[PDB]
C-alpha cells in the first residue's frame, strides 16, 4: 500500500503533465514561424535609403 | 464524525470568500455591497454598475 | 519665391517620413513578441495591474 502513495507523490513533482506540454509546444510553433517573417522582412528596412537617389 | 466532517466545509466556504480578489482586491467581502461604477461611453453618465453582496 | 537656399518642402516631407517609419518598426517588435505592452511606452497603468495578475 505505502509503494502506491509512494509513487503517487513522487509523480507529481517530477512527471510531466502531456496536455500542458503539448500546449506549450504548439504554443511556440506559431511564434517561431511570426518571428522568422518579421525578421526578413525587418532586414530590409534599409533599402528605403536606395529610393532616395543611391 | 459527521459534524466534523460539516465543520470544516463551512470553513472553505470562509475560505474562498476572504481569498477569491482580482490581483489584489477581494471582491466577496463587501466592498462590492455598493455598487462600483464603470464608464463604457465617452461622456459624463455612460456608465455600468455592478453589485457584489457579500457572500 | 523661387530660393535656392531653404527647401521647407522637403523639411515638411522628412517629418512624414520618419513618422511612417517610426510606426512601421513599432508595430514589428509587437508582433515579433506578442506583447502589447513591451516597454513602459504603452499603458503605465497597464504593465502594474499585470505584474499583480502575474503573481
Amino acid at each position: 500500500n505505502t509503494q502506491a502513495n509512494v509513487a503517487d507523490a513522487k509523480s507529481r513533482i517530477v512527471d510531466v503533465d502531456f496536455a500542458k506540454e503539448t500546449s506549450a509546444m504548439t504554443k511556440y510553433q506559431v511564434l517561431q514561424q511570426t518571428g522568422s517573417a518579421m525578421l526578413a522582412q525587418a532586414n530590409q528596412l534599409p533599402q528605403v535609403a536606395l529610393s532616395l537617389l543611391g | 464524525s459527521i459534524k466534523a466532517e460539516m465543520d470544516q466545509l463551512a470553513t472553505e466556504i470562509d475560505s474562498i470568500g476572504n481569498s477569491t480578489a482580482f490581483g489584489n482586491t477581494k471582491l466577496l467581502t463587501g466592498t462590492f455591497s455598493a455598487g462600483k461604477v464603470f464608464q463604457v461611453g465617452h461622456q459624463e453618465g455612460e456608465d455600468i454598475k455592478v453589485t457584489v453582496k457579500a457572500s | 519665391a523661387i530660393t535656392v537656399n531653404t527647401n521647407v518642402t522637403s523639411m515638411k516631407a522628412q517629418k512624414n517620413l520618419n513618422t511612417s517609419n517610426s510606426g512601421l518598426s513599432t508595430s514589428m517588435e509587437r508582433l515579433s513578441s506578442g506583447l502589447r505592452i513591451n516597454s513602459a511606452k504603452d499603458d503605465a497603468a497597464g504593465l502594474a495591474i499585470s505584474n499583480r495578475l502575474n503573481s
